[PDB]
């Protein structure tokens, strides 16, 4: 499609300030302010009443938004949002202001949660799709991210390779940013991920983050859930969403990692919903 | 949060 090519960067042959870090590796707590138009697929899940940031999400077409199922449904915490409870805000930079003439707000038509989403035990298959009431118009600030194909997942989803997470979540586990934050994090070896937690991890998840010894740090935090973990393909220079911010024990704790929904493993379900609805 | 346009709430 035209996915993954940003109007203000790729289209104009301009690079953002940290994309080099990702490409050099190919072979939000402790993040920084995003540049304008740096993540044009970033979406804010916003509750109508009370008005509050619920979660992040991503734009994958003119009508479809991808997020974590737990952002909508999590029985242990009596959470169960329906279409009429939520609004999606697209094209934003500022966390709190209504960005007149820039952002677009949409109502939801339908919410689809993975039928085998495991909220009882380990958040396995933490994924959901949301169909917009009306198609959103693309712009310099609004543009869809690509979904990975088998070949892209295979070559990019490797330990040590860095991906990028963005969101308007808290800056510390223990305030909130004024603008969208960004942080680049390395994918971690599955054994290391398993050995960091008592939670049973599945092939539908992967973890990322720096190991205690690596010196650098960073993580998603409250308000970042549902947001995109993206990587930039060195082959075609497009941005692909490899993961969804799913769960993590605290934020940026030494010895703990962030866990992400594995988008490609659940791609078949994604195609079914869209092809069917 | 800044109030959003009434045509949504
Ligand atoms: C994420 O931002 C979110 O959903 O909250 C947004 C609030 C808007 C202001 C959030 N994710 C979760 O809280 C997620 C949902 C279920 C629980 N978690 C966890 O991350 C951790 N737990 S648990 O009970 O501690 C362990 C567990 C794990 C899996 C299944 C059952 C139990 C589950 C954030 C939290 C901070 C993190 N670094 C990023 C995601």
């Amino acid at each position: 499609a035209d996915c993954g090519l940003r109007p203000l960067f790729e289209k104009k042959s301009l690079e953002d300030k940290t994309e080099r870090e990702l490409l050099e590796s190919y072979i939000i707590v402790e993040g920084s302010d995003a540049e304008i138009g740096m993540s044009p697929w970033q979406v804010m899940l916003f509750r109508k009443s009370p008005q509050e940031l619920l979660c992040g999400a991503s734009l994958i077409s003119d009508r479809w938004v991808l997020t974590a199922a737990h952002c909508l449904l999590y029985p242990p915490w009596d959470k169960n949002f329906t279409e009429n409870d939520l609004l999606v805000r697209i094209g934003k930079h500022s966390r709190t202001r209504y960005e007149r003439n820039i952002e677009k707000i949409s109502m939801l038509e339908k919410i689809y949660i993975h039928p085998r989403y495991n909220w009882r035990e380990n958040l396995d298959r933490d994924i959901a799709l949301m169909k917009l009431k009306k198609p959103v118009a693309f712009s310099d600030y609004i543009h869809p991210v690509c979904l990975p194909d088998r070949e892209t997942a295979a070559s990019l989803l490797q330990a040590g390779y860095k991906g990028r997470v963005t969101g308007w979540g808290n800056l510390k586990e223990t305030g909130q940013p004024s603008v969208l934050q960004v942080v680049n994090l390395p994918i971690v070896e599955r054994p290391v991920c398993k050995d960091s937690t008592r939670i049973r991890i599945t092939d539908n998840m992967f973890c990322a983050g720096y190991k205690p010894d690596e010196g650098k740090r960073g993580d998603a935090c409250e308000g970042d859930s549902g947001g995109p973990f993206v990587m930039k393909s060195p082959f075609n220079n497009r941005w692909y969403q490899m993961g969804i911010v799913s769960w993590g024990e605290g934020c940026d704790r030494d010895g703990k990692y962030g866990f992400y929904t594995h988008v490609f493993r659940l791609k078949k379900w994604i195609q079914k919903v869209i092809d069917q609805f | 949060f800044e109030a959003i346009p009434a045509e949504y709430l």
